[PDB]
């Protein structure tokens, strides 16, 4: 029921969240930050049911940064996603979820950007945008409408906002703000946060 | 299936700028995994004043607009005038909400120019009868509405109006795994729907 | 509830407690009193209480136009009849538990109604929820051709089993005696239980709770 | 489910009776001043608890019934033949069953004589001498009275305990509560008094 | 649904004086719609300055108030010292939260003393909640209980009158009146009443005859 | 719930025992499991008793009129026709447990029979209810063609004994009925009459 | 899912010991299948065990009674298993296997006659105990207790003749009206002299 | 869900309804009225399950009219409220599917303004202010905290926007703009809608 | 399946019905529900036949061993109580019923009778299977004292012949053993051979 | 009840204004339709660093934050200093969400000032551990929510916050039938913690 999206361009990731965390009828928080640092250059986009999240979030980031600390340089974008769609097939028997729904975001060096997308039943594919949660529908469409291999900065940040503000106008929930950063080789850019 | 799910819905389209409303619809009957066939219109001629939709239900629409044609060839006898627009509806949304909660599946948008101009009405299988600027139902009805959403002006010019619905059409078709084979295209001008044409996504793939 | 009825030697004298336990609250301490219908035709019942006694209004006042129409007393089996088809077709539905019991020209009659429309004639059956006390009772004690005296004792003694040895049931016990002749108000013939004394003295103090408003109706 | 309770004493020539004004919808109180006692006569009185919707229901077809019968009649109805009669509304929609429980205060209208009586929730009277309660918290109510009854009651000490058991009972009902409204009927006059309950 | 966990009633009850701690209880032991006996105290002596009772599902009554004493003995073997009223209610709670995905289906009072011998008494909840009270009713009629002992000691909607302290023998009266108006509308009271006074002067206990049906 | 029958030459011999079960606990054990149905026509219902009494009653009602509209003796076979449609038209809610047995004018001595639901069998002797399924092998390996009267007495309370000591659902006395030329002889052979075969 | 269950077991205290009594017969539902098993069984010179319910279940009862009276018996200090202790371990056991929801489809009664007192105990399906001067299970509880209740609140003791004679008579009642009974029981008793179980006897119709 | 409010003046009633209607996740129609004109002096609030709101309310609407014409005079809002309640715990016996929550408000010359809740269980009641909805729960609070019995439209219109406000700031669906319409002496008035 | 088995003086003699259904199917109509346990010990299995016949070779195992470790032959309560253990539900899915008997030096013939769930209970003469119930009571009614040899035999396949016309779940031959000190005869009755009864 | 009658807590709020957070809850226990208690404190006392609040289930949260107030203790022995509210937060979370889905009903949130400021953090059954400033729980905190953000000011005055708790609860339990009593309210200032006031209900009506 949350909102996730990123966009692949020439060699710059962006991607987007909501704020919102709401249990029931009310939100609690409009504030809430769900995407993990997971190194200097790769982002993690969690959304599913709440709890589990947040654990398996904190799981793979003491892990990755764990490789990292024990091994000098850093994990390719491409192991991460392939370490965090092993770990969840693995335990997808016993502990009977972890129910979480992914979108690994980063950029390495010399391989360049690159998208990952989980569902909560562990399913990898590259992808160069996607979506998850009840507002993809609305959005996938619009992606799909005005995006092109290569894309300027500036014009994937006015996509995403047009994307956005078609979510305030059409979906039912209530979405009045949206975390937005960007990964390229200068670490991970914090970006203006959309309100309204 | 034991002979009766008939739809679930496959990605409509009206809207009612200044000339005019008009619709769109693919053709793709999703008996489960398996396509029924590719060429099933589901725009609904129901009279040269007015125009239905099939969605949600291939037989229970089919049907139940096809007794709204008997009906309403029988008031524009009567009172030797056309229906409106929302007669129309009102009739089709009283018929319909007899046998609620028995399995109707009915995704119907009345769609006709009369006195009052622009009609465009929403009627389903479980009672709602809203008018509106904007409307889409089916599987790929989100799809639909995002493109829409981002092409629709009440001032849009004809041709632009025909773009934008191709454009949705072809877009909702190309992500739902529902809705597919070929897009219709009907004009409700001034007296007198019009058919505008009926391409084919390959096609329309080539051209985008 | 417990009821219970015998045909001792020239009637029958019914028994039934007054307990009504609405759930397992006690509803009534003195239970609307199981005792019934015209004279010599006096029945008792349980099982779900408003529908035996809505039961036992019906077939009383259709059974009391039938004896005006005939000039002469009625009899037991007719009721017995009636009873049956009445909580027959409603099957499968609420019903109730009878125990009719008189004494027509045939001298006395004793049957047990069931809910579905079982019935059949018993010199004693128990029903309620202490009829199976009961009915050990009398399986114990009872011979055939009892006194007038000896079955109310007998009575009295099955009750009281079922007072003392069941959760539903016990209160002051009832008697419903018919005779060819004779007819008692044992109203109730007998009482085991005494509330205990009140050792507080509370005697609820005048202001004791604040007012709002205090509107008043003078009416005469 | 919606909530609230009733209750009934009687005493020397005096009839105490009482009910709640919660109206709240299985969790959340909707307002204050529902109600739940409806006068049936001159001195007599019915008080109602359980679906609002069966509360609102039966009230209005007694008085239709009962209106109906004191024009037949020409006479002011008796307790009893009242008891009887909603005995039999509740009876014939058996298998609808109208989920309240309906309670009845009265006098005679040629003697006064105390009376009072309650139903079950498809009939069948419980002709008490002392007292009867209704709706969710009964057990507490019933707790209050088994104590607090005595025999021979003056008016304002019926009050007085009337107001005392149900303050207390109410209380310890999360559903029911919030103000207490209390009628005496005596031999004369009507008294109609507001208590000061915790409006929690 | 139901559990296959017969219910047994009984009804607890207890208030705490100044010095005094009563603790008094119905001993009917009944299931469905019969009763098994009638001489089933409720109330159980554990230490000279506390007093548990317990009602439920009476097996279960009997397995925590046969091994809680152990608790006892072992705490005194490796303690040297009586563990007073809070260590009691403590680990109460913790050995009924222990089985807490099947829990026993217990409602259980503590009455006892303090250190300064102040009245106490420690209410609990099958898995185990609990709070110190100064009184309270549990089990099958507390329903019918509590509020009454609620008006009469903590002067609720009572308006205008001094807050007398509850003296022995007004307590024990407002006992046996409670419990002998109880034994009326609850069916699952009666055949006696059992009661436990737990006094700096020891523990002193009287039973009294109620409505025998 | 062990009705049985015997049919012989000239006349039939019936039997059954005493006791109507609430699963574990007998409401009745001097049950007359043994209805007459005319003045030599008997049957006997089991399987549960309203739904048989009633429909048994029902069957006495009808045929009577048509007994004196015909002005001749009831024919067996007339009455269980008419016994079987009743139950067959109702063979949907109803339990039955129609053994119908008795005597004609023309065709000798009858034991028509069926279970619940509805059929018709004119077989030698009929069996049914609950001990039926237990008496089955000595029934078979005792009965034989000719017998007379004494004999079918003799070997249906034989038959009726071992049910009684297999069966937990029967019991009480046996009850036996003799439909014959001359009239019915209902006789209740009880305690030490019944048929010891001792257990060793 | 018990498969096969005995009916019922009666038992009243009396001066100088407790009596008891139950009938043979195992019944497999309305079938009455075994009519001469015994299900009442002799602790030791001071106790009796009766039993109702599952039959196989008490036959593992009689197992591992007696082999720990047996156990008792080789020590020779001098001690024996009480009928109370015996009670108190049945509790336990009741629990230590329903705890684990795997329960003793039975309904145990215990009699004894230790130090001079009598002693009757009651334990069931879910190791609910206690004491009472007369027991009964099942239908019995039903059916006897209320007789033996009845007669037992105006004497408060018993002398072995009529309280055995009680007993046969409640048999009779019990015999009479309910649907898994047998026409034959045992009688077990106990005094000081040690436990007696005794005869095949019946109902004789009366 | 849906939402609609009643507050009650000295001498006025003030309604106010969301505008948007759901089919799963869409918003069809963002300009929606839920509230309809049974006469003069007389608004019904409506909501409820789809499709049976609008029909019932109509039915009203004929019926009340057509009692309009035939006696010439005005029916009491106390007497249609009544009515109401009839017509709606009938058919809660034979209608399974018939949820309809109304806040039935009107004036009348005699007795002011009246403001009626009504469950769907109709269990008419008399209130000084009210609510349905899943945002009442929210809200209710803060109506009642601001509240006396005495307010002029100004503050009634203030305490209504304070509420729809809180709205927005916490419950989780979206509604970004309600009608409202105050009901006096001269008949109802239209209001301009609360946007956002 | 209707296996019984009856002691004689000097020995015991068994029998069991040749018949395995699957349904309305018969998977096998020879089958041999006789098992050698020993060399003087049979059993007879009723139902479920996998669950069976794995616990009837897991006890002629343990019987092996143990016959070989005490070197003298086994007793019969001896392999009676070797069922009653793990027939005591160790397993507790063996819905099975198996009487075992044989013979030895100490006590001669014996007869066990284990049913479903895991008791373990001597008797003169064991019935068991789904047909037992249709000839319970003829047992009971032929069965005495002091029968040779002969006379056992055609006892029992008269009573299992009685079985096999009522009950679906017999049919095939019928199968039989004759323990005794000198040795085993082994017969199977066939065709012709199974006693018949006249038809009605 | 066969073996269920947990005790529970409801309606309990908090904010964290510039002079610290406050706990303000009410005391009513209900089982069902009949209120166990009166005065139960739903505000668990850790220790004079943290404050704790109980609903959903009293026995459940009353063990789970003693059972933290053991780990805790045992933090500051080992360590020598105090811990963190994030730590605590965290650490109840970990110890909670293994235990998944077994029935647990907690739903409370932890409060104190830490060395990096005055925090506060929610901590439900279902591992939701979220930070924020003006939260509160129970199934009369709707009402709480919505005086609560009428009132909420990160320059809130301290009696000014006072009467803004006790009034927000108060509306909350007169608008909730399951929750009442006496409400208690707890202040926390810098390092250790004071007690406001704990008053009734009745009395607060009355003031109102």
């Amino acid at each position: 029921m949350e909102y996730l999206i990123g966009i692949q361009g020439p060699d710059y990731v962006l991607v987007a969240s909501d704020r919102v965390a709401a249990s029931n009828i009310v939100q609690m928080k409009d504030d809430h930050d769900k995407m993990f640092k997971m190194s200097e250059k790769i982002l993690l986009l969690c959304v599913g049911e709440a709890g589990d999240t947040v654990q398996f979030a904190e799981y793979i980031q003491k892990n990755v940064q764990l490789y990292k600390m024990r091994n000098g340089y850093e994990l390719s974008p491409t192991a991460a996603a392939n370490f965090t769609r092993r770990n969840l097939a693995d335990c997808l028997r016993s502990r009977t979820p972890y129910h979480v729904n992914l979108l690994l975001a980063g950029y390495d060096e010399h391989e360049g950007p690159a998208l990952y997308y989980m569902d909560y039943l562990a399913a990898l594919a590259k992808a160069p945008f996607a979506a998850h949660g009840y507002g993809a529908f609305l959005t996938l469409s619009i992606l799909d409408r005005y995006y092109t291999p290569t894309i300027s900065r500036e014009r994937a940040v006015e996509l995403l906002r047009k994307c956005l503000e078609e979510l305030q106008k059409r979906f039912i929930l209530n979405l009045p703000t949206f975390s937005v950063r960007i990964i390229d080789k200068n670490g991970i850019h914090d970006l203006d946060n959309i309100s309204f | 299936e034991p002979g009766i799910e008939m739809l679930h819905g496959t990605t409509t389209l009206a809207f009612k700028f200044r000339h005019g409303v008009i619709v769109a619809a693919d053709s793709r009957a999703t008996a489960g995994a398996y396509i029924a066939s590719q060429t099933v219109k589901k725009v609904i001629e129901i009279n040269p004043y007015l125009l239905g939709t099939m969605a949600g239900g291939a037989a229970d629409c089919s049907f139940w607009e096809r007794l709204l044609a008997r009906q309403c060839r029988i008031y524009e006898l009567r009172n030797k005038e056309r229906i409106s627009v929302a007669a129309a509806s009102k009739l089709l949304a009283n018929m319909v909400y007899q046998y609620k909660g028995m399995g109707l599946s009915m995704g119907t948008m009345i769609c006709g120019w009369d006195k009052r101009g622009p009609g465009l009405y929403y009627v389903d299988s479980e009672g709602n009868r809203i008018s509106g600027a904007t409307f889409s139902v089916g599987s790929g009805s989100v799809y639909a509405y995002g493109v829409m959403d981002r092409g629709y002006s009440y001032d849009l010019e004809v041709e632009q109006a025909y773009d934008l619905a191709r454009r949705a059409i072809y877009q909702a078709t190309y992500r739902d795994a529902y809705s597919g084979g070929a897009v219709n295209l009907y004009h409700v001008r001034e007296d007198g729907w019009i058919r505008v044409s009926s391409d084919n996504v390959a096609d329309l793939h080539e051209k985008y | 509830t417990t009821i219970a009825g015998v045909v001792y030697k020239d009637g029958i004298v019914l028994g039934a407690d007054t307990r009504a336990t609405e759930g397992m609250v006690v509803a009534d301490k003195n239970c609307s009193k199981i005792h019934f219908i015209s004279p010599n035709i006096y029945c008792c019942g349980a099982g779900t209480a408003a529908d035996t006694d809505m039961t036992t209004q019906l077939i009383s006042s259709n059974l009391e136009l039938h004896s005006l129409s005939t000039g002469r007393l009625p009899r037991v089996v007719t009721a017995n009849r009636m009873l049956k088809q009445m909580l027959f077709r409603y099957q499968g539905y609420i019903g109730a538990a009878l125990v009719l019991g008189g004494v027509d020209v045939t001298g006395p009659h004793l049957y047990s109604i069931y809910p579905h429309g079982s019935t059949d004639k018993l010199p004693y059956v128990t029903m309620g929820s202490g009829s199976l006390a009961a009915m050990a009772v009398f399986e114990d004690k009872f011979r055939p051709d009892m006194e007038e005296e000896e079955a109310k004792n007998l009575v009295s003694e099955a009750i009281a089993a079922g007072i003392f040895n069941d959760l539903g049931s016990g209160s002051n016990i009832d008697l419903c005696v018919i005779s060819k002749n004779k007819l008692d108000f044992l109203r109730p013939y007998t009482v085991p239980n005494k509330k205990g004394t009140r050792l507080g003295r509370y005697r609820c103090e005048k202001g004791t709770t604040a007012v709002l408003t205090e509107k008043i109706t003078p009416l005469e | 489910y919606n909530g609230g309770a009733v209750m009934a004493m009687k005493g020397k020539n005096c009839v105490a009776i009482a009910a709640d004004r919660r109206f709240g919808i299985q969790a959340q109180m909707v307002t204050t001043d529902f109600q739940k006692i409806f006068p049936m006569g001159d001195r007599l009185y019915i008080g109602l608890a359980g679906l609002a919707t069966d509360v609102q229901t039966v009230a209005q077809r007694l008085k239709f019934r009962l209106n109906l019968y004191e024009l037949k009649e020409g006479r002011q109805i008796k307790p009893y033949t009242l008891m009887s009669m909603v005995a039999n509304l509740l009876y014939e929609k058996r298998f609808g069953p109208y989920y309240t429980e309906p309670v009845i205060a009265g006098l005679d209208p040629k003697t006064f004589k105390p009376f009072i009586c309650s139903l079950d929730l498809i009939g069948c009277p419980m002709v008490t001498d002392d007292f009867v309660v209704s709706g969710t918290c009964a057990e507490q109510m019933y707790g209050m009275c088994e104590s607090l009854w005595e025999p021979n009651m003056d008016p304002d000490h019926l009050f007085e305990t009337i107001s005392q058991a149900m303050l207390n009972a109410v209380d310890r009902d999360a559903v029911s509560g919030m103000g207490v409204i209390v009628h005496i009927i005596e031999k004369d006059k009507i008294t109609t008094r507001t208590l000061k309950a915790r409006m929690d | 649904r139901f559990s296959p966990y017969v219910f047994n009633g009984g009804t607890i009850l207890a208030i705490a004086g100044e010095d005094f701690a009563i603790v008094a209880s119905d001993t009917r032991l009944s299931e469905g719609f019969s009763i098994h006996t009638r001489d089933s105290p409720k109330c159980y002596k554990l230490t000279d300055k506390t007093v548990i009772g317990c009602s439920g599902f009476h097996g279960d009554c009997l397995t925590l108030t046969k091994i809680i004493e152990a608790r006892l003995k072992m705490y005194k073997h490796s303690n040297n010292k009586a563990m007073t009223t809070g260590a009691i209610a403590a680990m109460l709670s913790t050995i009924l939260y222990s089985r807490r995905f099947f829990p026993y289906y217990v409602y259980n009072i503590i009455g006892g003393l303090d250190e300064e011998g102040k009245g106490a008494v420690y209410s609990f909840d099958p898995v185990g909640s609990y709070q110190r009270d100064s009184f309270k009713a549990g089990g099958s009629a507390s329903a019918m209980l509590q509020p009454l002992l609620d008006n009469q000691v903590g002067f609720k909607n009572m308006q205008n009158v001094e807050h007398v302290p509850l003296s022995l023998d007004r307590a024990m009266r407002l006992v046996k009146d409670v419990f002998i108006s109880a034994a009326e509308r609850d069916v699952y009271t009666g055949d006696a009443l059992r009661i436990c006074i737990v006094t700096k002067e020891g523990i002193r206990e009287e039973t009294v005859s109620l409505r025998k049906d | 719930t062990t009705i049985m029958a015997v049919q012989f030459d000239g006349g039939v011999v019936l039997g059954a025992d005493s006791r109507t079960t609430t699963g574990s606990y007998i409401a009745n054990r001097v049950t007359d499991k043994l209805t007459p149905i005319h003045d030599r026509i008997f049957c006997c219902r089991s399987g549960s008793a309203a739904d048989t009494q009633a429909v048994a009653d029902a069957v006495t009602y009808q045929l009577g009129f048509h007994s004196i509209e015909l002005n001749e003796p009831p024919l067996v076979h007339t009455a269980a026709s008419l016994f079987k449609e009743m139950c067959y038209r109702y063979r949907e809610d109803l339990m039955a447990g129609i053994i119908i047995a008795g005597w004609d004018p023309q065709e000798g001595g009858q034991v028509y029979s069926v279970p619940m639901g509805g059929m018709m069998v004119r077989q030698s002797f009929a069996i049914g209810g609950s001990g039926s399924s237990y008496i089955y092998g000595y029934v078979d390996a005792t009965y034989r063609e000719g017998m007379t009267k004494e004999e079918c007495l003799q070997f249906t309370a034989n038959a009726l004994a071992l049910a009684m000591e297999r069966d937990g659902s029967s019991g009480g006395v046996i009850r036996l009925a003799a439909i014959a030329e001359s009239g019915v002889e209902r006789q209740v052979l009880l305690g030490d009459q019944i048929p010891k075969f001792a257990v060793a | 899912n018990p498969m096969v269950t005995g009916t019922s077991v009666l038992g009243v205290k009396f001066e100088g010991g407790v009596v008891i009594a139950a009938d043979m017969l195992g019944s497999y539902g309305s079938l009455a299948r075994f009519r001469n098993i015994s299900r009442i069984m002799r602790v030791n010179n001071s106790t009796m065990l009766g039993a109702s319910g599952d039959y196989a279940d008490f036959q593992y009862l009689k197992q591992v009674l007696g082999q720990m009276v047996i156990d008792e018996e080789l020590l020779g200090d001098g001690h024996s298993y009480s009928p109370r202790a015996i009670h108190s371990w049945l509790t336990r056991a009741m629990y230590s296997r329903r705890s684990k929801m795997n329960p003793l489809w039975n309904t145990m009664v215990i009699g004894g006659y230790a130090d001079g007192e009598s002693f009757l105990g009651y334990v069931d399906m879910l190791g609910v105990a206690y004491e009472a001067p007369s027991l009964a299970t099942g239908y019995g509880a039903y059916l006897a207790q209320p007789l033996l209740r009845e007669v037992l609140e105006k004497q408060p003791v018993l002398s072995q003749t009529e309280a055995r004679d009680l007993v046969e008579r409640c048999m009779r009642v019990l015999y009479y009206r309910d649907a898994r009974s047998y026409n034959r029981f045992q009688i077990a008793t106990v005094t000081e002299k040690g436990v007696e179980i005794e005869g095949p006897l019946s109902t004789e119709t009366n």
